[PDB]
């Protein structure tokens, strides 16, 4: 999965 | 004498089903599909035992000590097809027989039921 | 004085000292850490994965409950607002700017001083003033006025203009001189 | 997850 | 050199630099400002009347005299008693069995476990192999639990939806039952000779 907001 | 082995914590999201071992505790998640390891007295050390592609339902750990032996009353019985262990002090177990039987005053034997239903 | 950090990848809150020496695991499972903040006996963070706050003893995570329901857009960032006035201390950048030119911080000892942001800027004077770097220095016997005009340090301070612009005299280094 | 296990 | 505090017969209140003579400590009121010129228990007793009062063994320091209990013991309330604790009220501190003594324990565990060179910790007293069986959906997982080292295998070959587990030791069969199937299955944990339990009768089995 991503990382940002 | 209740007390809290894993609460308040996010390490369980929807568990099924658990089995024991000496001084572990297993158990298995239909949420995050993985099977878990924790201390069983305070829920630490805890790790991850398996991840699952499906949901893990049943879990059992196999080992004499899960299992272990005592004496049989049952195996005395002269009871006819069912002979069930009970906690009554004198005998420790009871007669029984199947769905569609009776239960005859000898307490011991029985005979198939005719009546309709 | 103690340091608080969330993983949002090993997915638990750990603590230590302001050293790094005691690292100790708060809370387990603490899920897809955001920002986290301590108040009181508590700490709270935000959850990226299940758009919850949480809460949890700031010693050994026991009473973790959910301070809000599954919010609808994914919360990000949190803060305390508090009322009383923390800690406060005075800064020795008060004073004369902390005796630099333009911009200093208050760092462990005495008043630290930086360049802006844009220009080939380099620090001089015992790192106090701001300076283009021209590819040129001075030696150890002539103080350096802004631009980089630099002249010998006995003129330094002297109560008298030396420079095109009067830096040498400036407040900033004649507040505390000898 | 539903708790009905079917 | 030249140390940066009071060596020889002084004290220093902390938080400050004051230095204070041995009969200065808690000469009167709380003159230090922080509080630490006197202390709530000093010179409580001299450690001289019976033992100073504590139960077992009394030790003055610079703030009077102060109780020890031996290694087991508590401190009460009352800081001039020391009592036993019940180790066996701790969960899982012993095993299996404790009984609390006086200012000691005392362990044992069942036949089919032997206590360890500490007296807490009891394992089990035949080797075999502890054995973990899992029921995934479409695959019975067995994981051989050794070493801490799992290794994982497929128990049966033929099944569909599977929702519980037993196993029998007399026979060393274990029993499962399918939700798709609705059957009962019992097979040998070498996955050989499996049989059926229950053909009919049976619609959602939660547990066995
Ligand atoms: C999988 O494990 C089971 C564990 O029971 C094995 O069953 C056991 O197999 C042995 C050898 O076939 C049986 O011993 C034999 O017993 C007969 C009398 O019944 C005797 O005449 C032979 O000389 C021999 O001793 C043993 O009884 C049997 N255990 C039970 C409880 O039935 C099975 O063989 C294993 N399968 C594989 C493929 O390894
Ligand atoms: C995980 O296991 C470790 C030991 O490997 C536990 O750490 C010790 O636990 C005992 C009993 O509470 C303490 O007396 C020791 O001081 C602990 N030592 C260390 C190195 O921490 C630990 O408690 C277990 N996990 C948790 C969270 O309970
Ligand atoms: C779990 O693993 C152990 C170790 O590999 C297995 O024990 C071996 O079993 C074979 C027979 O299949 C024996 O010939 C070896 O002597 C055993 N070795 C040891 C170290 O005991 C054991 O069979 C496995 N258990 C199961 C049920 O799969
Ligand atoms: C000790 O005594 C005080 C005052 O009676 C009481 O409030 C406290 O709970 C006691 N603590 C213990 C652990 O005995
Ligand atoms: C002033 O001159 C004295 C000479 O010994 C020292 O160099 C001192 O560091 C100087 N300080 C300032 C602020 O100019
Ligand atoms: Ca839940
Ligand atoms: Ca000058
Ligand atoms: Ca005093
Ligand atoms: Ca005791």
């Amino acid at each position: 999965x991503x990382n940002x907001x | 004498n209740r007390r809290q082995v894993i609460a308040s914590d996010l390490v369980l999201h929807h568990p099924h089903a658990l089995t024991l071992f000496e001084d572990f505790v297993y158990w298995t998640d239909r949420g995050t599909r993985q099977v878990m390891q924790a201390n069983k007295w305070h829920g630490g050390n805890q790790s991850v035992v398996m991840y699952s592609v499906h949901q893990p339902l049943g879990i059992t750990a196999i080992h004499p000590s899960r299992q272990p032996p005592s004496r049989n009353p049952c195996a005395s019985a002269s009871c006819s097809h069912l002979c069930l262990l009970s906690a009554q002090a004198p005998r420790h177990y009871s007669c029984a027989c199947p769905s569609g039987w009776n239960l005859s005053d000898d307490s011991v034997n029985c005979v198939r039921g005719d009546q309709p239903f | 004085d103690l340091l608080y950090w969330a993983d949002a990848s090993l997915q638990k809150i750990e603590r230590s000292t302001l050293t790094g020496t005691n690292r100790e695991v708060v809370v387990s499972t603490a899920f897809h850490s955001f920002g986290l903040t301590v108040y009181g006996q508590y700490i709270y963070w935000t959850d990226l994965y299940t758009r919850k706050i949480y809460r949890a003893n700031k010693y050994d995570g026991s009473d973790l409950v959910a301070m809000t329901t599954r919010l609808p857009t994914q919360p990000s960032g949190i803060s305390t607002v508090v009322k009383t006035q923390r800690q406060q201390c005075s800064n020795p950048c008060d004073q004369f700017n902390g005796g630099c030119s333009h911009i200093c911080a208050p760092g462990p000892n005495g008043a630290e001083c930086q360049c802006p942001h844009e220009g080939n800027w380099y620090l001089a004077n015992d790192n106090k003033y701001c300076v283009v770097d021209t590819g040129t220095r001075c030696n150890q016997l002539q103080f350096t006025c802004l631009n980089g005009h630099c002249i010998n340090q006995d003129w330094k301070c002297d109560n008298d203009n030396d420079c095109g612009d009067g830096s040498d005299e400036l407040p900033t280094v004649c507040a505390f001189h000898t | 997850x539903x708790l009905x296990x079917x | 050199t030249q140390p940066f505090h009071c060596p020889s017969t002084q004290w220093q209140c902390p938080g400050y630099s004051t230095c204070i003579n041995l009969s200065a400590l808690c000469d009167g009121v709380f003159d230090c400002p922080n509080g630490t010129d006197e202390s709530p228990l000093c010179n409580q007793d001299s450690c001289s009347h019976f033992n100073g009062g504590c139960t077992h063994q009394c030790m003055q320091g610079p703030f009077g005299a102060t109780c020890l209990c031996p290694l087991g013991y508590q401190l009460a309330n009352d800081t001039k008693t020391c009592e036993d604790i019940n180790e066996c009220d701790i969960p899982g501190f012993c095993s299996q069995h404790c009984v609390n003594m006086r200012g000691s324990f005392r362990c044992a565990c069942d036949p089919e476990y032997t206590l360890e060179s500490d007296g807490r910790t009891c394992k089990v007293t035949g080797s075999e192999n502890p054995l973990l069986v899992v029921a995934s959906r479409d695959k019975i997982i067995v994981d051989n639990i050794t070493a801490h080292t799992h290794n994982l295998y497929s128990l049966v070959q033929d099944v569909s939806f599977v929702v519980a587990l037993d196993f029998d030791s007399v026979t060393g069969r274990v029993f499962w039952s399918d939700l798709l199937q609705g059957k009962t299955w019992s097979v040998f944990q070498n996955g050989t000779d499996k049989r059926v339990v229950h053909d009919s009768g049976l619609s959602v089995t939660e547990m066995i």
